């Protein structure tokens, strides 16, 4: 009994570890879909500026958002985090103990 | 404060459109910025709910 | 200071585009090929921007 005890001890708190990795897997992932939104929408712009008709004026126009954006994308990469962890700032390995 | 001019202005054309040139630099620099602000916002909003 | 090696002059920004328009922007120094903005002293005088 003491064994078995001790088990699901064991279990019950592995159950709020792989909560807590899922957490952890949804931020991130909710941080990389607006990063792809910003990225197509620049894909949109950097095709739009194909066009020769246009002036070196409006050239430079959407230079200004090209630039907005990518500077907002490493604003997000740099400011996301999980309880502290820079989910977005290094290659990392995290540890969840599930048994 | 502003003189009154004793001669013809030379090539005002030039002049005027540096003017425009720069005001609608500056507008298009707000539209890329609101765009962020967007952005951010909607960052923000799942960053809550998760 | 800078070891800029050259001829130092005081010259005006003229650009044109592929339209064929035309604009003037404010005072700048040019060395060779080479350009810096420039400022006006009060006394007539003429500042690298830094």
């Amino acid at each position: 009994a003491n064994r078995f005890t001790a088990n699901i001890k064991g279990l019950t708190q592995a159950s709020r570890n792989a909560n807590d990795g899922i957490s952890i897997a949804q931020t991130t992932e909710g941080a990389l879909n607006e990063i792809n939104n910003n990225l197509q929408r620049v894909r949109e712009l950097a095709v739009q500026s194909a066009n020769s008709t246009n002036s070196q004026s409006d050239l430079d126009s959407i230079q200004a958002e090209i630039t907005q954006r990518l500077n907002e994308i490493d604003r997000v990469s740099g400011q996301t985090q999980f309880n502290g962890v820079k989910v977005l700032a290094q290659d990392n390995t995290l540890t969840i103990q599930v048994g | 404060l502003a003189e009154a001019a004793a001669t013809t202005t030379e090539n005002p054309l030039q002049k005027i459109d540096a003017a425009l040139a720069q005001v609608d630099t500056l507008r298009s620099d707000l539209g890329a910025v609101q765009n962020r602000f967007n952005s951010a916002i909607t960052n923000l909003g799942n960053t809550v709910n998760n | 200071a800078a070891g800029v090696t050259g001829t130092a002059s005081v010259v005006k920004m003229s650009y044109t585009d592929n339209n064929g328009k035309t604009i003037d922007g404010g005072l700048a120094v040019k060395v060779g090929d080479d350009y810096y903005s420039a400022t006006q002293n009060k006394d007539g005088s003429i500042s690298i921007n830094t």
